[PDB]
């Protein structure tokens, strides 16, 4: 199935995965298309920060759904 | 308890904004016997940056150092320095419209335009600037301009930056809690707030222990089809913002 | 010699009517305030008048007021030192805000004590267990040591 992942940046970009799939892989599916690693990667879903252990499914995530991407910058 | 006296006196032993270092100062604090990994990435950038200004880790580290980072630029460009002193004006009537309480804010931006002001007709030198960016009740005075303005952007923009935000919270409570109070890392978000706020231009060099891409891993903000030169340039190391400068 | 924000507050303070809400600065101490805040209409608290103390430390508004009860009050968000529990005198206290919102925000917690959960410690689960019972005791105390002489 398809689904978006939206970015601070600017950028939607469209990840082919499964319900089956961790929130792991859905972050390597984002590092093969932007670079972006996934341990310096957050996904928010419903306000929700997506955790790694994770499936899709877990969050009952379908077809369409859109992500939001940030990155790790927390500084002080 | 007189434990975050000892906390918050760790953090009072360094200035709040250094004078300039050699870039290699930075590389010194690793060594290929125990951080291998940073001195690696340390003297990698070395070759494209000559300079450091050190930030003092409170918290404010991220505003502080776009802060350092715009007046630097605002003391070598008398236009840019009226563009900015204007544009504060129009966050004035922003901020008093977007609701924020009246007389407070008012005061932190009065505060700021003087000191913008006071660098625009020669009263304030370079030296003084410095001076007044190390004295804690100035220099966070100053400081929560930018915390506002960053605020501001968001409740501005919130339909568009609310998904972006976790823990169940609104645009309003994210800002009240992380953004507004003194002391709260910047993370992502204020971090793209407070950019496109102040309408500048800057690129993140994130220095982790990782393996990167040639060059290390970098963030500009904003990233747009344009390639104009970042104006300010931040060292990310884990948890914290210094100011580099490239060599010459 | 005092900084700006303090000079500006401190002439707000004398000049804004608050119902319900007295301050002053202390005659030696320019950082330092007394307040008395009425027991509010429709509260156990009723009829009481409450005595605290407000300091502003060196570093305010960038750190929080420092704010306690002087007046024994029977309250989730108040124990035995008269120290106080309270979002805006801790994590959500930024620099934007000020004394009168703290002040506010005090004499609301009055008309309404239950906020959700026991924030401390005895009085709390004593609040939500038993309400009608707890403010009785509220009554009570307001009785025994808020009704001045």
């Amino acid at each position: 199935m398809q689904i978006f992942v939206k970015t601070l940046t600017g950028k939607t970009i469209t990840l082919e995965v499964e319900p089956s799939d961790t929130i792991e892989n859905v972050k390597a599916k984002i590092q093969d298309k932007e670079g972006i690693p996934p341990d310096q990667q957050r996904l928010i879903f419903a306000g929700k920060q997506l955790e790694d252990g994770r499936t899709l499914s877990d969050y009952n995530i379908q077809k369409e759904s859109t992500l939001h991407l940030v990155l790790r910058l927390r500084g002080g | 308890d007189q434990q975050l006296k000892t906390i918050e006196d760790e953090q009072k032993s360094v200035p709040l904004v250094a004078t300039l270092a050699p870039f290699s100062i930075l590389c010194a604090e690793y060594d290929n016997e125990t951080s291998a990994a940073f001195l690696s990435k340390a003297t990698e950038l070395s070759e494209v940056y000559g300079e450091i200004r050190y930030i003092r880790g409170d918290g404010n580290c991220f505003y502080r150092a776009i802060l350092v980072g715009l007046i630097e630029i605002m003391l070598k460009d008398r236009a840019r320095l009226e563009k900015f002193i204007a544009s504060s004006r129009d966050w004035t009537r922003t901020l008093v419209e977007l609701g924020f309480p009246d007389w407070t804010c008012t005061d932190f931006c009065d505060f700021f335009i003087e000191f913008l002001e006071k660098i625009h007709s020669g009263v304030h030198t370079e030296e003084a600037v410095y001076t007044i960016l190390n004295d804690d009740g100035s220099a966070n005075y100053i400081l929560m301009f930018f915390r506002l303005i960053t605020s501001a952007f968001l409740k501005q923009n919130s339909e568009e930056y609310a998904p972006f935000i976790d823990e169940g919270m609104t645009v309003a409570q994210y800002c009240e809690q992380e953004i507004e109070p003194m002391w709260k890392d910047a993370d992502h978000l204020a971090i793209n707030s407070l950019i496109k706020a102040a309408g500048t231009r800057v690129r993140i060099e994130y220095m982790d222990r990782t393996a990167a891409p040639n060059g290390g891993w970098h963030y500009d903000i904003p990233s747009d089809d344009q390639q104009i030169a970042p104006e300010i340039t931040l060292l990310y190391r884990p948890g914290h913002y210094d100011v580099i400068y490239k060599k010459d | 010699g005092l900084p700006r924000r303090i000079i500006k507050e401190t002439q707000r303070l004398l000049a804004e009517p608050v119902p319900g809400i007295k301050a002053e600065p202390d005659e030696s101490n320019a950082r330092y305030f007394h307040v008395v805040i009425a027991g509010p209409q429709d509260s156990p608290f009723e009829g009481g008048t409450f005595k605290l103390e407000l300091f502003l430390p060196e570093e305010y508004p960038m750190a929080a007021p420092k704010v306690r009860f002087m007046t024994k009050i029977y309250h989730p968000n108040v124990d035995k030192l008269g120290r106080i529990c309270l979002d805006i005198l801790k994590d959500k206290w930024s620099p934007a805000l000020q004394i009168r919102t703290v002040l506010l925000s005090i004499q609301a917690l009055l008309s309404a004590p239950n906020p959700d959960d026991p924030l401390a410690n005895d009085v709390a689960e004593q609040w939500k267990t038993n309400e009608a019972q707890a403010i009785e005791t509220a009554r009570a105390w307001t009785r025994l040591y808020a009704m001045n002489n």
